[PDB]
């Protein structure tokens, strides 16, 4: 039963990520790339700079790892040969987030209210700063599911500490990266 | 409309993805506490004016020193929570949250919050602490560490009863007006 609520809330919040991904990419991404609207010059073509290389996240999610998970939906016991499998995809987390700050800061400095108005206009709860912090919390988090995994599947628990090993390691890694 | 963010820190023993479901459902999830929190927003009403409150956990960054403060700028308000059964949780405060908080955001208010009201009077649970030559944690205690930090009120509440819970978020929201 744990297992199975563990399980269903990894496959929940992971298709929630990759909504909210996508709608970061088709909102805030979109108005800046598209040219329909007025561009502050502070941040024009640094759109790099913002969103780091959250489509190839999103694009990680949306093509790959999504699909696989589901493929353990009844397999929870097996569900960290999935992050074994993609580790080396997440290294990209590492990426995102040694660059976050300086798509903070850029935000603060030349961005005006110019996603607060695309937020307003769009009708969204989350602002684009919200939509930003995810991947990093999304990175976090896998790690809490495997130990609770653990704390509720039997001697068939090393193909959980090794995806846990993953999970532990990348974040850390994105961690240690910062400036 | 006034926005909100609300940044909720602490030590995994403070139960923030409890407190935050369990405020925002007006439920203690119960059967089974979720580890996933998303950022949330809604509208709430206090003394009158309506108000968007912004919630963001912070649940998995424990370990991540360099991560956490990612999402310290630009915060209206900080909950800097401890479970008033851990020692532990409510030393950290000192050792840990109030001083990187301050090192990022040193003019945003913080909440001190105690979780787990309910558990200060079980007998199973202040056995557990006596065993290890520890006791719960009580209100001056509290309120002494909320003068040291600077904290705008010391808020004590329960998840599971809803005890205090509505409160700390309406504080939340006043220290920000
Ligand atoms: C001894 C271990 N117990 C499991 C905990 C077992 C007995 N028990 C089961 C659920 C439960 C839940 C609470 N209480 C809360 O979780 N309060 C909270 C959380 C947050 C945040 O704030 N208040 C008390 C006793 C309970």
């Amino acid at each position: 039963r744990k297992k199975e609520f563990i399980m269903a809330e990894l496959l929940q919040t992971e298709k929630a990520y990759v909504r909210d991904l996508h709608e970061c990419l088709e909102t805030y991404l979109w108005e800046m790339t598209s040219g329909v609207e007025e561009i502050p010059p502070g941040i024009l073509n640094k759109e790099h700079i913002i969103f780091g290389n959250i489509q190839e996240i999103y694009d990680f999610h949306n093509n790959i790892f999504l699909k696989e998970l589901e493929k353990y939906e009844q397999l929870p016991e097996d569900v960290g040969h999935c992050f074994v499998t993609w580790a080396d995809k997440f290294q990209m987390y590492v990426t995102y987030c040694k660059n976050k700050p300086d798509s903070n800061q850029l935000i603060l400095e030349h961005a005006g209210t110019f996603f607060d108005e695309i937020q307003q206009r769009h009708g969204l709860a989350n602002s684009i700063s919200s939509y930003l912090i995810k991947p990093v919390q999304r990175v976090t988090k896998y790690q809490l599911l495997l130990k609770e995994l653990l704390t509720c599947c039997e001697e068939g628990k090393g193909e959980l500490k090794d995806g846990l090993e993953v999970m532990l390691s990348v974040p850390k890694k994105a961690n240690d990266a910062m400036h | 409309m006034q926005a909100i963010k609300c940044v909720v820190v602490g030590d995994g023993a403070v139960g923030k993805t409890c407190l935050l479901i369990s405020y925002t459902t007006n439920a203690f999830p119960g059967e089974y506490i979720p580890t996933v929190f998303d950022n949330y927003s809604a509208n709430v009403m206090v003394d009158g004016k309506p108000v968007n409150l912004g919630l963001w956990d912070t649940a998995g960054q424990e370990d991540y020193d360099r991560l956490r403060p990612l999402s310290y700028p630009q915060t209206d308000v900080f909950l800097i929570c401890f479970s008033l059964v851990s020692p532990a949780s409510f030393e950290n405060v000192r050792a840990k949250w109030y001083p990187e908080v301050r090192h990022h955001c040193p003019n945003t208010p913080i909440i001190l919050v105690g979780t787990k009201l309910d558990l200060r009077d079980d007998k199973d649970t202040i056995e557990k602490l006596k065993e290890k030559k520890l006791t719960p944690i009580t209100y001056p205690q509290g309120l002494a560490m909320a003068k040291e930090i600077g904290a705008v009120k010391y808020l004590e509440c329960s998840a599971l009863t809803q005890r205090g819970l509505k409160t700390v978020f309406d504080e939340a929201i006043r220290a920000v007006l």
